């Protein structure tokens, strides 16, 4: 049935978690770029 | 290799059987 | 309670001088045999017939040089059971072919399984979340990959680390010379996690002790957050996030480095930068610190292979031994 | 001394709710042959022709499906080359291996005196031995004491420890209604199967014509 | 029955009758006692 | 040892966090910046480590 | 163009660090 | 909730939620099968490991 | 020998997770849940008040 | 309020939406299989299956298609090299296209189950809450899986109704798809015996059907239901993850050590065949048999097949590649063109010299020529080292037998040094380094990459088992504990 | 010869505006402004009521 789903939940990502994710992705790219290019 | 194990018969009959059962069960009840 | 299983369950979880539990049925004999087997090997058992080395207190070794050395290369990945087709029940021949190594490694592997089960059992008994068991999965992954997965991908148990101080030191230089393990990005993530964990241990212990209240909370989180915001730029404000982070970074360092050891088991190593190797081949004047490191790896490999792998009977004349005099 | 006292002690206890209370048991497929996909598929409304005329059709579907299931298995065995050892007719020098495994080939090569013995056995079964009792269920023609596999409601099955489970009629794969339904449906499928194998043979000589 | 297979069977029997059964019996005894 | 003690202390504190949030909300919202009371059960963590 | 990619990655990391320091979530003490 | 033709068909297959056998049930039979599985897994491991050398089976690449 | 596939691995291996994190934070700002200095949820789907309020 | 790492837990108590995300994952996985095979069919060169097989070209899904009987293509070629006229639908392209069509149909089915999540089937009639009777669902799925396990073994593998599986000789020169009779004795537990595959799936399938009958009839014990939390969907996630990494560790060892399910004609040789000289010993055994027949060395080494000599080459060793040496095996040493023959080295004293072969450990190994006694006679010194036993000083000549250089004799030191370097890597071969711009560094086979992926995935799935196992047994306290 | 820069032009020329549109729509859904079947703003910053309540 196409009823309103009661299990729908909002998703949260604060600014600190955004900065941690951006730092992790950029540092991982910095680390692995030399290995990918060679 | 074609014609082995019935040829295209079993895939055609099998796919037609699946499509027919889905259409048979597609209607609402009562 | 009611039923024989419940009396055993009550007795195993009873508060005594040491907790036993159901996990203690696996942990206590396996850990005692692994530690007792290691202490037996470093005291009496030699490595003369497997490695051509003396590695026991009986032969004159000290604590730094004694070891329980790996089995002979001819054994392969044999379990080397005492009743197995190699020793055939002979305890003396079992010691000589390196069967004590597989004894310590296998009983040690079931020991760390029992200890992690013990962490799960006490957490359920006390009533807390099992985060110590998840944190111990880091050391489990390191032990499993280094002492089991790495030799299982190699030729035999021989290339696993030997349970000793100087033997581990050889294993460090072996993986550097043969795999360029320092240049692996997975070891680099491991170094960051382990050095970061030591940083987090030092910086958290200093901060708590230096933001204490003169005597609820024993230290000022607001003062600590203010201090590191002006010293470092950023600071912790959540005490729960600070303690998950103290768990995460050393455990993630153990898990990331274990993934690279699995690649090293199959010789899927980060040995070279191909474009840097090709450019140095056509242009002999080109030289970086990576190219100098590959020269030192060649020096490690050729100068140790005669004695580190005596089963191969390597005969290297002085002409083929790499030297700095021949560039 | 009755030898059945150990059965009650080996019997597994009744299934309960996980909390500890007794389990609450809590649809339109009541008759054997009425199955989930089509339900009661009666395009000709034979059920409306009378209870006597509908009781005739249930026994008729059961009997037709039972011979067709045996007929399908017979052709699949003989066309594959499986034969009994020895001679079918020592007078006619007819070995089992000589007779074709095909339906028309086996129907002609088997002697008519041999075919009479098959027919007379069916006639003997149909007219005296395995006669349908009007009080009994349709298709229940085997009398008592003729050593037939029966699955009554609450019959016993046995586990590894020696424990005994009673099987109700509504149990999956083991109840009577499952086996009764599976006899009817396999009979229905073999009914279409045996006539399809006949016409494919009539047209190509191969009873399973695409296969082979 | 090769010597290695016989050794394996002996090892299984020995494990059951020296490790499993004595530890279980000791556990049952000390659980019914205490 | 620093990595060991950091992971150990972090796991001990994370294990004994006092319930303050919802069913699947992040537990870090259970701590308020500048609060006075303890954010984790110290006696439960001490009992776990003592029995360990 | 490999050195360009390396420089872009390092400068982007430093930009992320700058934003994390100076445009962080301002800590507010609960009442 | 929506009632469908297939949902009505599959309804008895999801109608026994929470139903258990009281007490220990068939755990003793399960432990025997677990113990036999453990011995069986050790056998095929030791055959592959060549810790059990059988009569005329050889752990090596075979022809045909 | 500029490895063409390696350039995409660095670019897309950086762009796609950065995009996912940026998209998650922006819709978090729209819902008023992009700060950790706020109370726990008052009701399901209702974020708590900020500490400054 | 849901963090990023908990977003998919909205499906935890929604059986309709749980089927939807599982159908979506099925659509992506089946979509990958069709797409991977189509991309692989674009870059595959079927011209020479002797010196350029599938495992030299970095074929990943293609060996798994060929292992179960799909060897022909719609383009008119087969893996064995024999030109095929009509393969039917089940060719390489037809298998790839069917996985694409299956991916789209699962995508459409995932949409329907996502939209129509609220079905009465997922509701408990006693309470009205969403409920899944997991022990009964397990019995249905175990019966269905065992039926497929039995049917695969009894009909597909045995060839009763099926193509069979890939089988070869002990040295991987005559490989073909063939019906395999089940081995019911102790030889079925030989991992290299293909008869064990047929007998396992029949025996395990039958036992699984019997287990499925038990699990569809007998309810769980109450004490086992509470201990394992069988009313919680996360307890089967933790146990299935455990069974999943248990299988992945086994398939990693089976691939690495070799078995009948990982033939060398589809995945390449193993590292243990080079370590023990498996192909080398058979090569000298066939040569010594021809010598006893009266053939000269030139014709004795000419009977050695190029496929057998290609296996005795360290560039085909899966333990010679690198983690970031991407691409096919042809991207490394090059594309193999012709066997150059077997070089026989000899000094001025008639002593037969053999180059010491390179172990898989060494990135670079010294070039050393030894006699039958084991004493070093000649050398290639390290760069500008002061030579005393060099090739020029000792005066080593090289004679090639078989291959393209059959009967040729090289005595000038630069060519002898060049062939002594190539003899260190096993059999000498000629490589096309210009078609793919090969750089000369050895790469790993599909055998090496599969083991790396699945041993690392299994290790990470051990962590998931501990995490999801803890979340099951500690579900009551995972939002926090009480203050004491 | 595969033009290396042309691949990035097609990929980044497609990915970046698609990302910008997807990010704008997702944060619009969080604010309840991602439908055109709603009334105009009753106040600055306050979206109007939807047509079906
Ligand atoms: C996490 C929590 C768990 C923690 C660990 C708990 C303790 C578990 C203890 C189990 C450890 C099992 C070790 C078994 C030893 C092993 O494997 O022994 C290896 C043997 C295979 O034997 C080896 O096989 C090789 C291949 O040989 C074959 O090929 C040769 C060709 O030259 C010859 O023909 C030879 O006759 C033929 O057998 C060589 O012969 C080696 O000398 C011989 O040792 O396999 C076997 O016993 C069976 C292998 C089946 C796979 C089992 C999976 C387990 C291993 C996963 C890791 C392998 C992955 C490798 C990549 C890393
Ligand atoms: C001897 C054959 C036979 C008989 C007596 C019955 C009798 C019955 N069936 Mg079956 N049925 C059969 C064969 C038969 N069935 C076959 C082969 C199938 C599978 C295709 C089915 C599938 C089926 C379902 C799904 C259901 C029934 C149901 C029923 C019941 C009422 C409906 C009915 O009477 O239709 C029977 C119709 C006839 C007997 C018509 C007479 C024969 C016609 C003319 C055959 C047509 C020609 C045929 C295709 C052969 C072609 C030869 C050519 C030369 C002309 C009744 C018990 C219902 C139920 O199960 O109740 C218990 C129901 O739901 N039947
Ligand atoms: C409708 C059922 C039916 C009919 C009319 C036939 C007819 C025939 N069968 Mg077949 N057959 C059947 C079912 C049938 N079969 C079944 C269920 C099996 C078991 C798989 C076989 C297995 C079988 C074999 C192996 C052979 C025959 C042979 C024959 C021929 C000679 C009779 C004989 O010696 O077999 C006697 C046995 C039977 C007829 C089967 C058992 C009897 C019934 C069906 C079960 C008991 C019911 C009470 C004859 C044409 C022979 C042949 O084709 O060439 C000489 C032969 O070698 N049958
Ligand atoms: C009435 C027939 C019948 C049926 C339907 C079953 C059904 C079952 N049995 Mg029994 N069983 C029976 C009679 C039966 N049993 C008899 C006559 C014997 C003596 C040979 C057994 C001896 C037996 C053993 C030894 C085991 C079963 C097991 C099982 C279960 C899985 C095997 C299939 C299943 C519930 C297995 C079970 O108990 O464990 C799950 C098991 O280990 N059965
Ligand atoms: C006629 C009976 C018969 C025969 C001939 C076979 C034959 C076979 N079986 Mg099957 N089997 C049967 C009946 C049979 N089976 C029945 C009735 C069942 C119960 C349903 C099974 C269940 C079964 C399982 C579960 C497995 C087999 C496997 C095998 C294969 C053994 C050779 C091999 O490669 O193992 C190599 C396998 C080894 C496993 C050793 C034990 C695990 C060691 C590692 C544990 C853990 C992952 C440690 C982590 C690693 C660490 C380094 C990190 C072979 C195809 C194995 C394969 O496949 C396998 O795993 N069988
Ligand atoms: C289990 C996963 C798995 C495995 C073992 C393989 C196996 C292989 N692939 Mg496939 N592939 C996969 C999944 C896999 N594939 C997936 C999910 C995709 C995305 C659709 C592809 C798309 C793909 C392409 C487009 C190509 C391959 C290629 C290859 C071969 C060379 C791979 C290489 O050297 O990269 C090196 C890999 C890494 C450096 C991975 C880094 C991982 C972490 C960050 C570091 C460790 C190798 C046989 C090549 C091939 O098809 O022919 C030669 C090739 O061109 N793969
Ligand atoms: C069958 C496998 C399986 C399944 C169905 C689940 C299911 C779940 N997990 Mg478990 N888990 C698994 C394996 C699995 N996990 C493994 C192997 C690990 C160890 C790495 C874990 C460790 C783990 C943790 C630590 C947590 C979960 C959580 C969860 C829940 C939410 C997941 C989520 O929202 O991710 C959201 C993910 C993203 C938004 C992006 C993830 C991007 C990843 C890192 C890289 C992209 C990979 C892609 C391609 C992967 C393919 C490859 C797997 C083959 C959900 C119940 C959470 C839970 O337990 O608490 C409620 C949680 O905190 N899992
Ligand atoms: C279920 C029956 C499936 C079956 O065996 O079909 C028999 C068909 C046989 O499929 C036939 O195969 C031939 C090559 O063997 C040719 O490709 C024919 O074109 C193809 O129709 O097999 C399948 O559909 C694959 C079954 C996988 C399950
Ligand atoms: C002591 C005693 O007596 O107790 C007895 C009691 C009892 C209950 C009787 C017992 C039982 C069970 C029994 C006897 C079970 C018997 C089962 C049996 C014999 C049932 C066959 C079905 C065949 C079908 C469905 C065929 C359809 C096939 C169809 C639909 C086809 O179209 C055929 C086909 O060829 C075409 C036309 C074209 C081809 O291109 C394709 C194929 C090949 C598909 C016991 C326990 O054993 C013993
Ligand atoms: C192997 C084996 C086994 C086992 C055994 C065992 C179990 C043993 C045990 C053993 C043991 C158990 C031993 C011990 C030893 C000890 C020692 C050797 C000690 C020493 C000490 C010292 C030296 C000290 C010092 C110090 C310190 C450290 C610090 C402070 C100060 C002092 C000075 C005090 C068996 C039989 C099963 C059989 C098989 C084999
Ligand atoms: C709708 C439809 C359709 C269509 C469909 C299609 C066309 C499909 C496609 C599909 C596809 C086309 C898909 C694909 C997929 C893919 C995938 C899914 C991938 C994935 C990947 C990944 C996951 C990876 C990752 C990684 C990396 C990157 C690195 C290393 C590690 C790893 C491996 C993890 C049709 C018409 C038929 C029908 C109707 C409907
Ligand atoms: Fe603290």
């Amino acid at each position: 049935m196409s009823a309103p789903n009661p299990n729908k939940q909002p998703v949260e990502l604060n600014r600190t978690s955004l900065y941690w994710g951006l730092l992790l992705i950029f540092v991982l790219a910095v680390l692995f770029s030399s290995y990918f290019f060679n | 290799n074609a014609g082995d194990f019935g040829g295209y018969t079993i895939p055609i009959i099998g796919l037609g059987l699946i499509g027919a059962t889905i259409a048979l069960l597609a209607g609402p009840v009562d | 309670d009611r039923g024989v299983f419940d009396l055993i369950d009550d007795w195993l979880k009873r508060d005594r001088f040491v907790f036993v539990g159901w996990s203690g049925l696996l942990l206590f004999p396996c850990a005692f045999l692994a530690v007792g087997g290691w202490l037996t090997g470093i005291t009496f058992v030699t490595s003369w017939y497997t490695h051509g080395l003396a590695s026991s207190f009986l032969e004159g070794c000290n604590f730094l040089t004694a070891a329980v050395s790996t089995p002979a290369n001819s054994m392969g990945h044999s379990l080397l059971l005492l009743w197995g087709p190699e020793a055939q029940g002979d305890i003396t021949r079992w010691f000589q072919i390196g069967g004590l190594w597989t004894f310590v490694a296998l009983h040690g592997s079931f020991g760390v399984i029992g200890f992690c089960l013990r962490q799960f059992e006490i957490a359920r008994l006390v009533g807390i979340r099992p985060y110590n068991a998840i944190a111990f999965s880091g050391p489990i992954a390191v032990f499993v990959t280094v002492f089991l997965v790495y030799p299982l991908g190699q030729a035999s148990w021989f290339f696993a680390p030997s349970f000793g101080v100087a033997a581990i030191f050889r294993f460090l230089l072996f993986l550097q010379g043969f795999h360029n393990w320092t240049l692996n990005p997975f070891h680099m993530m491991g170094v960051a996690g382990i050095l970061g964990g030591a940083l987090l241990c030092a910086i958290h212990g200093a901060t708590v002790e230096n933001t204490l209240f003169e005597d609820e909370e024993t230290y000022s989180m607001v003062t600590a957050n203010r201090f590191w915001s002006q010293i470092f730029g950023v600071a912790f404000s959540n005490k729960r996030w600070l303690h998950f982070f103290m768990l995460f970074v050393p455990v993630a360092g153990m898990w990331t480095s274990s993934l690279g050891i699995v690649g090293l088991a199959l010789n899927l190593r980060s040995y070279d930068f191909v474009s840097q190797e090709l450019r140095a081949a056509e242009d002999p004047e080109f030289e970086t610190f990576y190219t100098k490191n590959n020269l030192l790896n060649e020096g490690i490999r050729s100068w140790m292979a005669a004695q580190d792998q005596p089963h191969e009977n390597f005969i290297f004349p002085e002409e083929v031994l790499p030297r700095g005099n021949a560039l | 001394a009755k030898g059945r006292g150990w059965l009650q002690k080996a019997r597994i206890a009744d299934e309960i709710d996980v909390t500890g209370s007794q389990y609450v048991n809590v649809p339109q497929y009541d008759e054997i042959g009425v199955l989930p996909p089509l339900g009661r598929w009666d395009p000709l409304n034979i059920k409306g022709q009378g209870e006597a005329r509908y009781r005739r059709f249930v026994e008729m579907e059961i009997k037709h499906g039972r011979m067709a299931m045996a007929a399908v298995l017979g052709v699949l065995t003989t066309y594959s080359g499986i034969r009994f050892p020895g001679y079918l007719s020592k007078t006619l020098d007819l070995k089992f291996e000589d007779v074709p495994g095909t339906m028309i080939g086996s129907w002609a090569t088997v002697p008519v005196t041999g075919w009479i013995q098959i027919v007379l056995f069916v006639v003997l079964l149909e007219a005296s031995w395995w006669k349908q009792d009007p009080a009994k269920a349709p298709g229940d023609v085997v009398p008592e004491g003729v050593w037939w596999a029966r699955y009554p409601d609450g019959y016993s099955i046995f586990l590894g420890d020696g424990s005994v489970k009673t099987v109700a009629e509504d149990e999956l794969f083991l109840g009577k209604t499952w086996k009764l339904n599976a006899e009817r449906n396999n009979g229905r499928a073999a009914m279409m199967g045996i006539t399809g194998m006949y016409v494919h043979e009539l047209l190509t000589g191969n009873p399973v014509y695409p296969l082979g | 029955m090769t010597p290695s297979l016989s050794a394996f069977l002996s090892s299984v029997i020995l494990a059951v009758v020296i490790i499993v059964i004595p530890i279980g019996a000791a556990l049952v005894f000390v659980s019914t006692s205490d | 040892g620093g990595s060991l003690f950091s992971a150990m202390h972090g796991s001990l504190v994370t294990s004994s966090l006092i319930r303050e949030t919802s069913e699947n909300e992040s537990l870090n919202y259970g701590y308020k910046f500048g609060q006075e009371e303890e954010t984790y059960n110290i006696v439960a963590a001490h009992g776990y480590f003592g029995r360990l | 163009m490999e050195a360009l990619v390396y420089t872009f990655l390092l400068i982007g990391t430093l930009i992320v660090i700058f934003f994390a320091i100076f445009f962080r979530d301002p800590p507010r003490i609960v009442k | 909730a929506l009632r469908t033709r297939l949902g009505e068909i599959l309804r008895p297959l999801n109608a026994e939620y929470g139903k258990v056998a009281p007490g220990w049930g068939t755990t003793s039979v399960m432990g025997v099968f677990m113990a036999l599985f453990l011995v069986f897994l050790v056998i095929i491991l030791q055959i592959y490991n060549s810790s059990i050398i059988l009569e005329n089976v050889d752990v090596d690449w075979v022809t045909v | 020998e500029v490895s063409f596939g390696a350039f995409l691995a660095v670019i897309l291996g950086l762009f796609i997770p950065v995009v996912f994190l940026v998209t998650l934070y922006i819709q978090s700002e729209a819902q008023g849940t992009a700060t950790n200095f706020r109370l726990p949820d008052k009701a399901p789907g209702v974020p708590g008040d900020r500490y400054d309020a | 309020a849901l963090p990023w790492y908990r977003v998919h837990t909205v499906v935890l108590n929604d059986p309709g939406r749980l089927i939807a995300v599982h159908l979506m994952h099925t659509a992506l996985v089946a979509g990958w299989a069709g797409s991977m095979a189509l991309y692989e069919l674009a870059v595959f060169d079927p011209s020479d299956p002797v010196l350029n097989p599938m495992w030299r070209q970095g074929m990943f899904v293609m060996p798994f298609m060929a292992r179960l009987g799909v060897t022909d293509s719609w383009g008119g070629w087969s893996i064995t090299g024999e030109s095929v006229s009509n393969p039917g639908i089940w060719s390489f392209e037809g298998v790839a296209l069917t996985h694409i069509v299956l991916s789209g149909l699962c995508f459409l089915a995932a949409i329907w189950h996502w939209v129509y999540w609220d079905l009465e089937l997922f509701r408990d009639p006693r309470t009205g809450e969403p409920a899944l009777d997991l022990p009964k669902i397990f019995g249905i799925h175990l019966f269905l899986a065992s039926l497929l396990c039995f049917g695969f073994g009894a009909f597909h593998v045995t060839g009763a109704f099926g193509p069979g599986i890939w089988v070869s000789d002990a040295y991987g020169v005559t490989g073909r798809v063939q019906a395999v009779a089940p081995a019911w004795g102790p030889e079925g537990f030989n991992p290299f015996n293909p008869g064990g595959i047929a007998s396992h799936h029949i025996a395990a399938g039958i036992l699984g059907i019997l287990a499925g009958v038990f699990h569809l009839t007998i309810r769980p014990p109450q004490r086992l239901y509470r201990a394992l939390r069988m009313g919680n969907i996360e307890t089967v996630l933790s146990s299935s993850i455990s069974a999943v990494f248990f299988a992945a560790f086994i398939t990693s060892g089976t691939m690495w050590y070799g078995a009948a399910t990982t033939p060398i004609e589809l995945f390449g040789p193993t590292r243990y065949q080079w370590d023990s000289g498996y192909f080398q010993q058979e090569i000298e055994r066939r040569v010594e048999a021809s010598i006893s027949e009266g053939l000269s060395l030139s014709q004795a080494w000419s009977r050695i097949p190029d496929k057998l000599a290609f296996y005795d080459y360290i560039g085909n060793n899966p333990a010679k590649g690198g983690l970031f040496r991407a691409g096919p095996m042809n991207k490394g040493d090059g594309i193999a063109e012709a066997w150059l023959g077997h070089p026989v080295f000899q000094d001025k004293e008639g002593r037969e010299l053999t180059v010491r072969r390179m172990p898989a450990f060494f990135e670079t190994f010294p070039v050393i020529l030894v006699d039958k006694d084991g004493i070093v006679r000649a050398d290639i010194p390290f760069r500008r080292a002061e030579s005393k036993y060099s090739i020029e000083q000792v005066g080593v000549s090289c004679n090639f037998y078989g291959g393209k250089l059959n009967g040729q004799v090289f005595t000038d030191a630069p060519t002898v040094k060049k062939y002594a370097r190539k003899s260190q890597l096993g059999e000498v071969f000629e490589f096309d380094r210009t078609t793919l711009e090969s750089d000369g560094v050895f790469r790993s086979s599909p055998r090496g990459w599969y083991t790396f992926g699945h041993a690392n995935f299994a290790l990470l799935f051990f962590l998931g088992h501990l995490w999801h196992g803890g979340r099951t047994l500690f579900r009551d306290v995972f939002a926090g504990i009480g203050a004491e």
